[PDB]
């Protein structure tokens, strides 16, 4: 499977959803979206150990993301052309 | 504060919303017409006795000289009758 | 501010002294009995709990023992269908022959000459025809002995005893206190990723493993007896994979993501399978494989433990404009503080889908063979739709209930409903105005037929004939659902059902399953009929809930109740003004409705759906089709449809439907006996009851707890329960005499 | 049984014996330290009181506030003495409020 | 009770089939059946589809009678 | 106006002063009970006929009583 | 255990078994003599 | 900002402001309507309504009616709105008969939307409404026989 086909796009979905979770440019576990626009600031509670205050609960939930969003646009590219 | 112990009608409300009281936009040549011909219909025993009368007359008129093309009432029947379980 | 489990330890004590003495839980009931008015009370408030008592900790712990309660009940239930099924059942030699046996899992002994209603069914078996169609589910699901039917009886008693414990143990060992109940973001987040979403993922499992592969075997022919388990199917995979290729390559394609590869059992083909009359299985397993992907998904959607999520709080709070004030915002303070308000949002949700399910079931019949199987099909429609008005009624009661017993602007301040609590005047103008327009514009058009029928004047008359009110938009609509597989979906081949069009018929039997339903003037009447009732009830509900606190004729109504007899004679006289006395009057406008439902559906689908076709494909229908010609006059409601259909059941004396004439004549009787508590008061009655009671002592025979008659509340309540199920009784025997009759 | 009542009443402070299956009223009754009533039914206010220890049987009582009988007032006349009690007398405005 | 006793025994009698009336009476069946029933069918047919005959004023008749009947309700 | 009486059985306990609406009723002195108290109804233009004095007297038989007369504008509770 | 004894004597219980028991008594009686019009034994 | 307002600040009044009742355009609409024209005549008044409602109540007795098709008597059927025209000026006239006396002043209020007193409007007089009555008499048959006149082919005849 590896290779260059689906490997390729559905590693670089999550990957670049992990990368905009773990900063800003996206609503985290202590980052409150207001209404798309901003973020506010919020300690969860939950400890981590990651220096940008990534929690495992963020990782697991934009790591979801990442392969919900690869699944469309995968199967949408291999359904068209 | 809207209660005026002087002035009641302000107080319950007995306003016109949507009353005008501007001047006449039917100028006088069409208003002087009509307010010429349609006069003798404005006394209320009059208009009554009229309106009362007068519909009954065009009633037992139109009703006692129909045509039969109207009310077939009028044109009576066509065939022969049959005859009832036993009678007829 | 976080979610954990909450719980007290021992609460109440498991004893029976508390059942000695009845009315432990109301402190008037428990002081004892001086009249009998004291037995019906002690009924009346058995469950009303936050009347009971003041604290909110103690009515929820209650709730969810309740339902702990129920639930054990239900599985009960479904213990005795599945016991019956294996043995008292014909359910084999049907599953042998499907479309000339038919189902019956009921027999009864031979005391006193009853054995006649153990009737010739069929396969070698006398006893009772059952409509639930649980035949059709046990095919669907893959069962094909009793022995099946026999161990999930047993699981179900299983269930029930674990139901009934569980709730003994929450109520009595280990009671979760109030913050608990009052979290309901986690709440949500389990029932719809965890009870809706695993439910319905569990269930596409048991498709694609057992009831797929076991309905391919049935529908080539293969002897029930001869079919392999279940349980093979999963052991030894070939023989999976020699019925779907696709089995073969088994999950490497679920994460190749060539999902493609699938199109073996997962399938878009909509319409009818044109073997069974149902729904292609490959269809239902991929719709629940969808299903529950979406519930998943959506169960993450609110904020329990970890920041991520949303705060209901916060929707609420941000919804607001130049119209409405500040609305919503304290609305989450009210839905968690009152279970009334709670029950009739929840009331209104359920019946509303119970309707649902009721037009969607006969409109694309899911199961096989159940199509063909007209007596099931009308039992289906009908039950789901009273059980549907039922809800929606009580979604009524319990707002009315919130009404005056719960909402406090003091404590607890809405915009939304203070506003629409400071316009209920323009409201119900305005209600009542569309009521009267639509009654005039409906049933006016029925009495305009009628006098111009019997006045030698057809041409006059409101039907295809003569003066055409053709329904354009729903012709239009179904133009376009017939049209869009192909159009607007490229993916589908069949459309969604058969009654949109496209001139494909299906047949099971020599029987109709499915073909274009047409719309023509009748119909148009028969709506607006419809949207005239439904009116009707929502007018006498909404009146009811809007004004429970408060009139220009009673300005203090909230201070004396929810369910009182009036407040005397005076100001005109003040008869029925509680908000318990609108849901009363609501009850039989909601009998009104449903009843003329039914039997537009039930004269419908016989006169232009149901039938016999032959081999050179003539369509003769049960009833002529008569509906298009006969359905514009009341006379042919009453000529065609009443007096022509209930022969089946004035003729079932000395067969084996007796019993439904018998229960005919027995409805009839008890809607005609509930009319004297209707039509009269309790004064009469008290007075006669004192020279009876004189008689009783004279002879020193005289009870001690005296006798009086019933309350002007409970004369009402007993009123409108003998009048309802006599009348639903009465339309129950006539339909079920006459469906199993032809056919 | 019979166990010893305490009234404080503006006369005073008096103590009378009375057997547990009766009401107070007819028991103060007894004795002759005159008290307030006006119904003798338990369907009024006039017969108030509260309570300085123990607690009495108020079970024919009506005609109160789902509270009154959680919070201190009492109708003497249709209310079982279970206990050596003290109690108050004229006591009708204070629980009118 | 009274008017539909003398109504169902004469109306048997002057068919010359007063057994019928012999064999019916004694079950509500009967009386449900064999007279409301069996007794309606020319009256309700008064006007149809296919026309109207002299019954047409009843078969109109009886159904305001059953109207009124229930607005009373 | 409808008829409001209140007859010598009165025990003067007041219970039908407290439950009238629209405020008929009234305590005046007496000498005829031991709470020297005697209802009287001075305002029965005002009555709207509820008997809710009535469902609070609790004399057998009753102490007011209120017999239904000729109705007005205020005697029908009318707020147009 | 004397409070379940109380219990089942009170009156829904009680009258549910007194007539669930002459429901059985009457039933077997007219499974041995069946369709009785009369008294034919004196 | 809000859009519903109390009936002109007074909270008490048992009405509301909306963009239905209170609206500028609709607001001056019905202004310029006869019913609204408090300061015209009444006959005048009255001559619109009755002309606009003859010839309103010309079309549907012609294509409903029972001779609809029948058109040797099609046409003529404005008898019959000539006939309503007829009853309800008759039932005007009993209605202003009983409301009404003319030793008695006009019961509109006199009071404007801002707080200036108005002229009663004379409509509600007993003259004046018998007035009222004459000249939509007056308009509803000539209006009537307006719209009969109109029998040239158009669109829909
Ligand atoms: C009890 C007496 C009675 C009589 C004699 C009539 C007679 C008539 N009705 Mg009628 N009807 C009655 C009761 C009666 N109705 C009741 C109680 C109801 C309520 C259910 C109805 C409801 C009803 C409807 C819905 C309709 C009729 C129609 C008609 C006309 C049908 C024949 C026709 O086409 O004429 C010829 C056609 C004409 C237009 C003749 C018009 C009559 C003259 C020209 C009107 C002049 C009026 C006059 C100025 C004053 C009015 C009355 C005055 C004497 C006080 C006919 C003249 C139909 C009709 O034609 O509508 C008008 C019709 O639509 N009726
Ligand atoms: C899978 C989500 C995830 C998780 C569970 C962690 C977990 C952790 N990270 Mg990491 N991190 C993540 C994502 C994650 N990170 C991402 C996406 C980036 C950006 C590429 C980083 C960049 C990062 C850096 C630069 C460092 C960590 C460090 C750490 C560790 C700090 C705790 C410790 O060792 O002493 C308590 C810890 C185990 C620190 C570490 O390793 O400790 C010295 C540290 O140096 N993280
Ligand atoms: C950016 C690349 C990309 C491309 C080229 C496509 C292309 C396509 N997608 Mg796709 N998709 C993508 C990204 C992409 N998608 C991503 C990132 C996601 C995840 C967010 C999805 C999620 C997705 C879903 C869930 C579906 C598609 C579907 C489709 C196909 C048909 C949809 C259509 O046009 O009909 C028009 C569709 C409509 C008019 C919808 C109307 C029906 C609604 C529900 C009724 C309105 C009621 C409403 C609830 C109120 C199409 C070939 C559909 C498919 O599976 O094809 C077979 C499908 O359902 N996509
Ligand atoms: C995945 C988790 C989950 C699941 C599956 C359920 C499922 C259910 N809940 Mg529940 N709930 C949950 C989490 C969950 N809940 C959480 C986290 C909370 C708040 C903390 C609540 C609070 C709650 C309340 C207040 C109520 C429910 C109720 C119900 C029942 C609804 C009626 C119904 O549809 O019956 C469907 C019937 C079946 C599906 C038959 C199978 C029954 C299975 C065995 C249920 C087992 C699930 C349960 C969570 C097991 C935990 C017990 C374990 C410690 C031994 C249903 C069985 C109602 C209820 O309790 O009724 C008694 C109700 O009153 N729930
Ligand atoms: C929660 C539902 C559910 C459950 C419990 C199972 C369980 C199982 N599936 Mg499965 N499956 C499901 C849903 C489910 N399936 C759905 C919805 C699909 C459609 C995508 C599939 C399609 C599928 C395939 C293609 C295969 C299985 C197979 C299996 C079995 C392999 C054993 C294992 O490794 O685990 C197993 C008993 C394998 C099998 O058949 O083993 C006999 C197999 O190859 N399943
Ligand atoms: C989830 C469903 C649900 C739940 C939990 C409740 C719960 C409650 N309801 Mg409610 N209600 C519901 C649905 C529900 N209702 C529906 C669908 C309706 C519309 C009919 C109503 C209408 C309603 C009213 C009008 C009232 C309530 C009231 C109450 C409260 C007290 C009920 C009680 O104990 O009375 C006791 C229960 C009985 C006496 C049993 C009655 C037996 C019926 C009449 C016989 C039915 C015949 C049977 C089906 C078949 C015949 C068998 C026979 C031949 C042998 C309680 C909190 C009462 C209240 O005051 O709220 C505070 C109140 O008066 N409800
Ligand atoms: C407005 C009416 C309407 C409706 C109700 C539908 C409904 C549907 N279309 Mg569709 N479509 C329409 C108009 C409509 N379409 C029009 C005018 C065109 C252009 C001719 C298309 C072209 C089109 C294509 C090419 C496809 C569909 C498909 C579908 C089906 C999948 C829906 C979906 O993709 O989920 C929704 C997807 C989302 C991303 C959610 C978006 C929410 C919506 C857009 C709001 C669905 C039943 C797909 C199908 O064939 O299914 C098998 C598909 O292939 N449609
Ligand atoms: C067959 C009996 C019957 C009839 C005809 C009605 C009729 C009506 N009910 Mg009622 N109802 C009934 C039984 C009946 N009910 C019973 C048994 C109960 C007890 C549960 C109730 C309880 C009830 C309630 C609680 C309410 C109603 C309401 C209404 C009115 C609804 C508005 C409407 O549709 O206007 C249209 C009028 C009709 C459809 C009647 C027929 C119209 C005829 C055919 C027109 C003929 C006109 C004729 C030419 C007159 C001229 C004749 C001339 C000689 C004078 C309506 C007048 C509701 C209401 O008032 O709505 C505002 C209301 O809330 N009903
Ligand atoms: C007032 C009404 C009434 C009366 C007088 C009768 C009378 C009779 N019924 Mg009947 N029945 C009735 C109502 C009535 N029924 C109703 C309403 C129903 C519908 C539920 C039925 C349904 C019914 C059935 C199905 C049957 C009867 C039968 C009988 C006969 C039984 C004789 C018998 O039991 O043997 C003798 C019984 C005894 C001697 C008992 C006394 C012994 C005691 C216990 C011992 C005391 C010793 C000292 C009897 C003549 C049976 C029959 O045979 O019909 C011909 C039978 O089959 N009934
Ligand atoms: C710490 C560390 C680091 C970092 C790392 C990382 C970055 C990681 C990550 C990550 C990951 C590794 C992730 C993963 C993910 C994933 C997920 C989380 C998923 C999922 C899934 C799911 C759940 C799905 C489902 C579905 C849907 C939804 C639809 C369709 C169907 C399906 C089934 C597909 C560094 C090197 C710096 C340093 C050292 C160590
Ligand atoms: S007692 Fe009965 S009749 Fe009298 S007002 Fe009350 S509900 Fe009406
Ligand atoms: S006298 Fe009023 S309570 Fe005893």
């Amino acid at each position: 499977f590896i290779g260059s086909p689906t490997n390729l796009i559905m590693v670089t979905s999550t990957s670049l959803m992990l990368f905009a979770g773990r900063f800003g440019l996206a609503p985290s576990a202590n980052r409150k979206a207001t209404a798309g626009l901003k973020l506010e600031a919020r300690d969860s509670g939950l400890q981590t150990g990651d220096p940008a205050g990534f929690t495992l609960a963020d990782t697991l939930a934009c790591g979801v993301v990442g392969h919900i969003i690869g699944v469309g646009v995968v199967l949408g590219l291999k359904n068209i052309g | 504060v809207y209660f005026d112990l002087e002035d009641l009608g302000n107080t319950t409300g007995q306003w016109d919303l949507y009353g005008s009281d501007a001047p006449s936009p039917y100028n006088s040549l069409q208003s002087k017409f009509f307010e010429t011909f349609a006069a003798p219909f404005t006394k209320r025993g009059l208009l009554l006795k009229f309106l009362i009368l007068g519909g009954g007359s065009t009633l037992a008129y139109f009703s006692a000289t129909a045509s039969g093309d109207i009310l077939p009432i009028k044109k009576g029947p066509q065939l022969p009758p049959q005859l009832g379980p036993r009678l007829g | 501010p976080e979610v954990k489990i909450l719980v007290d330890r021992d609460p109440i004590k498991t004893s029976f002294e508390q059942w000695a003495k009845p009315g432990h839980f109301s402190r008037t009931i428990a002081k004892g009995p001086d009249t009998t008015t004291w037995i019906w009370n002690l009924h009346a408030d058995a469950h009303d709990f936050d009347s009971h008592t003041s604290d909110l900790e103690e009515i929820s712990r209650k709730v969810f023992s309740a339902h702990f309660g129920q639930l054990s009940i239900i599985f009960l239930w479904l213990s005795g269908m599945y016991f019956h099924g294996a043995r008292f059942s014909n359910y084999e030699a049907w599953l042998n022959d499907p479309t000339h046996i038919r189902p019956s899992a009921q027999v009864v002994w031979p005391i006193v000459g009853q054995e006649i209603l153990n009737g010739d069914v069929g396969g070698g078996f006398r006893g009772i025809q059952i409509t639930s169609g649980f035949f059709q589910i046990w095919r669907a699901s893959g069962i094909t002995s009793e022995l099946q039917l026999y161990c999930t009886a047993i699981g179900a008693l299983v269930f029930a005893a674990l139901m009934l414990f569980a709730g003994w143990f929450h109520y009595h060992k280990a009671a979760p206190k109030l913050v608990w109940f009052q979290d309901v973001e986690s709440m949500l987040n389990h029932h719809l990723a965890g009870l809706l979403g695993l439910g319905s993922l569990s269930w596409a499992g048991h498709q694609v493993h057992v009831s797929l592969p076991i309905n391919q075997f049935l529908n080539a022919g293969v002897d029930p007896k001869e079919i392999p388990l279940p349980h093979e199917f999963i052991l030894n995979r070939d023989l999976l994979a020699q019925l779907y290729p696709s089995f073969a390559e088994g999950a490497t394609p679920f994460f190749t993501l060539n999902w493609s590869k699938y199109a073996d059992f997962l399938t878009f083909r909509g319409g009818l399978d044109p073997l069974t009359g149902g729904l292609w299985l490959t269809d239902i397993a991929h719709h629940h494989l969808a299903i529950a992907i979406l519930f998943l998904i959506a169960g993450h959607m609110y904020r329990t433990n970890w920041g991520i999520g949303h705060g209901i709080k916060d929707i609420l709070e941000a919804h607001k404009g130049p119209f409405t004030g500040q609305g919503h915002k304290g609305l989450y303070e009210i839905l968690t503080t009152s279970w009334h308000a709670q029950l009739s949002i929840n009331l209104a949700m359920l019946g509303s889908l119970t309707i649902i399910v009721a037009h969607h079931m006969y409109a694309m019949p899911p199961y096989p063979y159940l199509a063909t199987d007209y007596g099931t099909q009308l039992s289906l429609f009908t039950h789901h739709m009273w059980i549907g008005g039922f809800l929606i009624v009580g979604a009524a009661a319990h707002a009315a209930i919130f009404m005056v017993r719960d909402y406090d602007p003091t404590t607890r301040y809405n915009d939304l409903l203070d506003r629409v609590l400071r316009h209920r005047d323009a409201i119900i103008s305005h209600l009542n105005w569309v009521c009267i327009f639509l009654g005039f514009h409906s049933f006016g058009l029925y009495i305009h037929n009628d006098t111009m029928s019997a006045l030698g004047r057809p041409q006059d008359m409101f039907s295809d004939t003569a003066i055409q009110l053709q329904p354009v938009f729903a012709q239009w609509i179904q133009n376009t659902h017939a049209l869009a597989p192909g159009t607007t979906a490229p993916g589908a081949t069949t459309s969604t059902s058969l009654t949109w069009g496209g001139g494909d018929l299906v047949s099971v039997g020599g029987k109709v399953a499915l073909l274009p339903i047409p719309l023509g003037t009748a119909d148009f009447l028969v709506h607006h009929i419809h949207a005239f009732t439904i009116h009707v009830t929502v007018l006498i509900l909404l009146k009811g809930v809007l004004f429970a606190r408060s009139s220009r004729l009673i300005p203090d109504k909230a201070n004396l109740g929810f369910r009182f007899p009036c407040d005397g004679p005076g100001r005109g006289g003040t008869c029925q003004v509680s908000a318990w006395d609108h849901v009363f009057l609501g009850l039989f406008w909601m009998y009104n409705a449903i009843s003329v439902v039914i039997f537009h559906f039930s004269w419908k689908m016989q006169s232009d759906v149901w039938g016999s076709i032959n081999d050179q494909g003539v369509v003769t229908h049960i009833t002529g089709g008569n509906f298009a010609q006969s359905s514009i006059t009341i006379n042919g409601w009453l000529r065609d449809f009443l007096w022509a259909q209930a022969s089946q059941v004035i003729q079932s004396y000395g067969s084996s439907l007796s019993a439904y004439g018998l229960f005919f004549l027995g409805a009839h009787f008890v809607w005609a006996f509930s009319l004297m508590f209707l039509f009269s008061g309790r004064g009469y009655w008290q007075e006669l009851i004192e020279s009876i009671v004189w008689a009783h002592n004279k002879l020193k025979v005289a009870p001690a707890t005296q006798p009086r008659a019933l309350s002007i509340v409970q004369g009402r309540a007993v009123g409108v329960t003998h009048y309802l199920l006599g009348g639903i009784a009465t339309t129950w025997a006539f339909f079920l005499a006459r469906i199993i009759a032809v056919g | 049984a019979s166990y010893k009542v305490k009234l404080v009443t503006p006369d005073g402070t008096q103590e009378f014996e009375c057997p547990s299956d009766v009401y107070i009223l007819d028991h103060a009754e007894e004795v002759g330290i005159d008290l307030p009533y006006s119904c003798r039914a338990g369907s009024c206010s006039s017969c108030a009181g509260k309570v300085v220890g123990g607690e009495v049987d108020q079970s024919d009582g009506s005609f109160l506030d789902d509270e009154q009988i959680e919070a201190g007032f009492v109708l003497t006349c249709v209310a079982y003495p279970t206990s050596d009690v003290v109690i108050e007398t004229h006591k009708e405005e204070d629980l009118t409020a | 009770w009274v008017t539909f006793y003398w109504h169902w025994k004469h109306i048997t009698l002057w068919q010359g089939n007063v057994s019928q009336f012999n064999e019916s009476s004694t079950y509500l069946m009967g009386w449900l059946r064999d007279y409301l029933w069996l007794n309606s069918s020319q009256l309700i047919n008064g006007y149809n589809p296919f026309g109207m005959n002299s019954l047409s004023v009843w078969a109109w008749m009886f159904l305001f009678g059953h109207l009124v009947w229930a607005t009373g309700f | 106006s409808h008829s409001v009486k209140i007859y010598d059985t009165c025990i003067g306990c007041t219970q039908c002063v407290r439950a009238c609406p629209t405020d008929v009723l009234e305590m005046i002195p007496w000498g005829g009970c031991k709470a020297k108290q005697i209802a009287s109804a001075p305002r029965t233009e005002d009555c709207v006929g509820c008997k809710r004095c009535e469902s609070a007297c609790p004399t057998d038989f009753l102490s007011v009583r209120v017999y239904l007369w000729h109705e007005t504008t205020r005697s029908m509770g009318l707020a147009y | 255990m004397r409070d379940l004894k109380t219990y089942l004597s009170v009156a829904p219980v009680a009258s549910t078994l007194w007539f669930a028991a002459l429901a059985g008594l009457l039933i077997e009686i007219n499974r041995f003599f069946p369709d009785a019009l009369t008294f034919p034994f004196f | 900002y809000q859009v519903v307002q109390p009936i002109n600040g007074d909270p008490f009044i048992g009405s509301l402001e909306t963009p239905v009742t209170s609206s500028p355009l609709v607001a001056w609409y019905l202004s310029n309507l006869p019913g609204y024209r408090t300061a015209v005549n009444p006959l005048l008044r009255g001559i619109e309504v009755g002309l606009a409602h003859g010839f309103l109540l010309v079309g549907p007795f012609v294509k409903a009616g029972p001779l609809r098709n029948t058109e040797i008597a099609g046409q003529a059927g404005s008898l019959a709105a000539g006939g309503l025209v007829v009853i309800l000026s008759i039932c005007l006239t009993i209605y202003g008969i009983s409301s009404f006396n003319e030793g008695d002043p006009s019961t509109a209020p006199s009071l404007t939307l801002t707080g200036r007193k108005k002229q009663p409007d004379q409509l509600q007089t007993a003259d004046g409404w018998a007035k009222f009555t004459g000249g939509f008499f007056f308009g509803g048959i000539s209006g009537v026989i307006w719209a009969f006149f109109l029998l040239y082919v158009l669109d829909l005849p």
